[PDB]
């Protein structure tokens, strides 16, 4: 139960210090029913070429880090064959298998909260005073694969408490216990299909709740890598490639 | 379970994120007190940061056992034993560990299993409890929780002398609420534009 | 190879000196022709060290009384030994009325007769004798003056052994009575470390703090015989 | 076999580095027979309220510690409901489950001898010269829950060799192997019942045979905690509460 | 039927001039159902140590006595093991067997009304005029074991007629007939458990309706003794001892 292997497509992930697997809302990704669908054109289900593990950028965990987030359909729109299909097709649909990995040693300590927040809408500080109706820039609402850093993690940059973020599919990475978190997310939206460009079904939040710490001499560079794989990907409404 | 702000002390703008966890460190070995807090769910205090505490605000009465899970976020090399005690109503804040241990408690040993669960059993005179406040309604108080050092936070050379604990709280399967009302607070000052 | 000689009976069933009573003509030690020996086998090192190997012991015993003068000379004298259980009247003189032994067991022997020998049962109110009693015999405050009672167990205090010249006049000779004890039907419980230091007193394990010697022999270096 | 759990009353002890359990003289605590008893009054057997784990004070293991001891009926006479019964009743009887715990790290070292010595009578140094018939004070013969420290461990403060203390129910705490010792002791005395105030059936000795050691930087505070639970407790001869 | 014996715990009461036994509201004391309870902790049912006969102070019946009363959970809160449990526990529950005894001779005369009044709330004379909203002191609402004397028995010091006090479980002690009254009371309250300190479930009233009288020469000291025993006692919500 502490060891596990995730194989999908032509990619395999290994781990010897896992903490089980979470299946968001107790549901596995699935394809769209014939009665839940509307688009009449036959969709493309590329399978193995898009349903595989993509490893996005690595972040560095510092004793003062606040946390980061990634919007999901988004992080992959410019990567591999998944990205190509997401650009050529109007409609997209899929679940995800997210595997956040971060290892240290038996002498390091700290705890990361890895959670999935559906429809993660970002807010602004409203000019500090709260009298200015400002809005988050494109660079912040859809940060891409590089993710974005939280400025006010306590309120998740959206006026909501992070202490309650656990009502969402989550898992923790407690260095003294495990070195990775695995969460499987089904397609969640009020529509059977939607644009992979304009809409971000959910956001991945990785936030340090218990600060990283260690004594001088132990390796100081502790990376946090994000690996994710689409599941049951379906695309429809073919046309030319659109970036945004 | 949602994070319980046991360390509801820092109000500074930059220090808000540290109410989410409280410190533990090497002591002098005399069963020192670590932290304390009321077990009352719908009362002003630590429970206000939890989803349970928030949903309670919408109901006049509740009933059932509560549970608080403490997760140790120190290093793998750090060891220690704590004594989490729950003091039913009437019992004043225990002055020392020898007094706290006379109530419902659990000795927690740090190890591979990072967390431990303190169950605050439903020990009431009435079938339901209305929200407890200072004064007369303190009649519905649940009691007090207090963490003490059973032994001590021990660590080798090269490992941090201070680690933190994160408390997560929720209700048990026998928890119930009744009589809807509005939360004590309304998040609005002037008209919303 | 037999293991019979290491049974408790083989080990303890050997008479050894446990008491010695003097009945001189002139002196300050029992000069009136009688003596009262407090029954305690803790006065001699050999016998004491053996029994103190165990904490509790239950047994019957065989007491032998060897009497003669201080030179070892056998004299034509008649003596009377009397066992005075705790509570019975201890003789205050050679002509004490207590020598009537209407109920106490007594033995009348001449020094010319072979040593008197007698069998004694296990007479403790406890289930066994204790060579060690970690406690006090009575309740109350335990002040400096009464620390004399620490480790004193009445269940081991079997009474007194009295001797006298069967007469009403001074004896013509100085006497000595050596008491030997042989244990029989022995049961023993809880072994302990064997006495390490010299014995100093009867009712306790006191040792000379300035002369604490090692359990055994020593040498120059650990790498040389 | 290295892991264990001791549940009795409303208390539970856990351990993941144990070294089996010792049952003193191969006998489990039991109640008094109808033919071994004398007191004619019906005894009280409070059960769960007195037969549970009581955790007494903690000691600090230093590189120069000599060792400590606790007299047993005694250590509990002023604690919980066991103490109340021991004070209100003249006669007391019971066995004990002693669990000494002390943990360190894989870089610390040392060995403690944890033994049970029945009728542990304390002696004095006799004024050094050995000519003064002095006696140990009440504070030393019955130290209470705080225990007492040995002045001359080699002779156990009683003129007997500690090297032979292993003929008594014992166990060792070798930091590289285990972090606790468990010994179960039956009621031992020449009487079926006795006073819990005037008499101490046995003494618990915790002595460092191999000195504690570690390099500067590793946590220097290494505690030794004593937890113990009465078993098959019986009391008789009721009256008013007596302290001594 | 005139003779009787009440044995409970280690106490026995005898009588040769009784007048049957009254069982308040036709119900025997019982333990709390699993569906009538709320407190989730397992209660203590000490049995024999608390369910026994406790004999409280004696009162002297004079030719001019007005009557006395005792609040019940209260009278016992500082006595025996019942009191200890009532102090250590928050919640208490129990029924009672009340035995009031008073004997005289075939030449004395008088009649006492012994009744049980649930929720016996005491009122004040309101400063005589009735314009002052005064309240009864703690010494009067909860008199303890010494009981308290009635100042205006006709109105039971609460503005209600004593002539109707017989609608409550009662019995009379008519010296020419019987010398004791026995009443068994079940636990009565609107809650399954309650505090033995703050709340008094009922009050015991002993009032002379027919004055005591006799000719000079006959013993003038005629005592009235109150003996009572808890039944089916249950306690819960353990903590430290609280006096009030």
């Amino acid at each position: 139960d502490r060891v596990a292997q995730l194989t999908i497509g032509n990619s395999t992930i290994t781990t010897q210090e896992a903490a089980n697997i979470i299946v968001g809302y107790g549901e596995w990704p699935s394809y769209c029913s014939d009665d839940d669908a509307t688009a009449v054109d036959k969709p493309t289900r590329p399978d193995v070429s898009v349903n595989r593990f993509y490893t996005l950028d690595t972040k560095l965990w510092e004793k003062s880090s606040k946390g980061w987030y990634w919007k999901f359909p988004d992080v992959l729109t410019e990567t591999g064959v998944f990205g190509q299909n997401a650009q050529f097709h109007y409609l997209y649909r899929s679940g995800f298998c997210i595997h956040v990995q971060c290892n240290a040693s038996k002498f390091h300590q700290g705890a990361l909260l890895v959670a999935i927040l559906p429809e993660y809408v970002i807010g602004t500080v409203a000019g500090g005073t709260g009298t200015e109706d400002s809005h988050p820039p494109y660079k912040q609402t859809q940060p891409g694969a590089d993710g974005f850093e939280l400025q006010h993690p306590y309120v998740l940059d959206a006026g909501i408490p992070i202490s309650q973020l656990t009502v969402c599919p989550h898992q923790w990475i407690n260095l003294r216990t495990n070195n990775c978190a695995t969460i499987i997310v089904p397609y969640m939206n009020t529509l059977p299909f939607d644009s992979a460009l304009n809409h971000c079904n959910f956001g991945l939040l990785v936030v340090p709740i218990s600060p990283l710490d260690f004594d001088q001499g132990a390796t100081p560079v502790i990376p946090i890598t994000i690996t994710l794989a689409p599941m049951c990907s379906e695309f429809a409404g073919l046309r030319q490639a659109v970036t945004q | 379970e949602t994070i319980l702000e046991v360390n509801n002390v820092p109000t500074n703008a930059t220090s808000l994120m540290e109410r989410l966890r409280f410190p533990v460190s090497a002591q002098a070995g005399k069963g020192e007190l670590c932290a304390v807090f009321r077990a009352d769910p719908g009362r002003d205090g630590p429970w206000q940061s939890t989803m349970l505490g928030q949903l309670c605000g919408y109901y006049t009465q509740w009933s059932g056992s509560l549970e608080v899970t403490f997760m140790f976020t120190g290093s793998f090399m750090a060891t220690g034993k704590m004594l989490i005690a729950y003091t039913p109503p009437g019992g004043p804040l225990p002055k020392d560990r020898a007094t706290a241990m006379l109530g419902t408690h659990v000795i927690w040993d740090f190890g591979l299993q990072s967390s431990v669960t303190l169950v605050i059993p439903w020990i009431s005179n009435t079938h339901y409890r209305a929200h407890a406040r200072d004064g007369v309604f303190d009649y519905y108080t649940t009691g007090l929780v207090s963490i003490w050092y059973q032994t001590n936070y021990v660590v080798p050379i090269g490992a941090p002398n201070t680690a933190y604990i994160i408390a997560l709280a929720a209700a048990q399967k026998n928890f119930t609420m009744k009589l809807c009302k509005d939360t004590s607070h309304i998040l609005q000052t002037a008209s919303i534009q | 190879h037999s293991t019979a000689e290491t049974t408790l009976d083989s080990f303890f069933s050997r008479a050894g000196l446990v008491g010695e009573i003097d009945l001189p003509l002139e002196g300050t030690t029992n000069p009136n022709g009688y003596a009262n020996w407090d029954i305690d086998i803790t006065g001699y090192a050999q016998m004491r060290r053996k029994v103190e190997l165990f904490t509790y012991m239950r047994f019957d015993a065989e007491f032998t009384f060897v009497a003669c003068t201080p030179t070892g000379q056998v004299v034509p004298q008649l003596l009377q030994y009397m066992f005075v259980p705790p509570g019975a009247p201890k003789p205050e003189s050679r002509e004490s009325l207590a020598w009537q032994t209407a109920t106490n067991p007594s033995v009348f022997v001449k020094l010319t007769d072979p040593p008197a020998q007698v069998s004694v049962p296990f007479m403790s109110p406890a289930s066994a004798y204790q060579w060690f009693y970690d406690g006090y015999p009575t309740f109350g405050e335990h002040k400096q003056e009464k620390d004399l009672e620490y480790g004193a167990c009445p269940n081991n205090m079997m009474g007194t052994f009295s001797v006298r010249n069967v007469g009403s006049s001074k004896s013509k000779y100085p006497l000595v009575v050596r008491i030997y004890m042989r244990m029989k039907h022995v049961r023993a419980w809880i072994p302990r470390p064997m006495r390490n230091q010299n014995y100093l007193f009867k009712a306790n394990p006191n040792y000379a703090g300035n002369s604490i010697k090692p359990t055994g022999t020593s040498r120059t270096a650990i790498t040389t015989l």
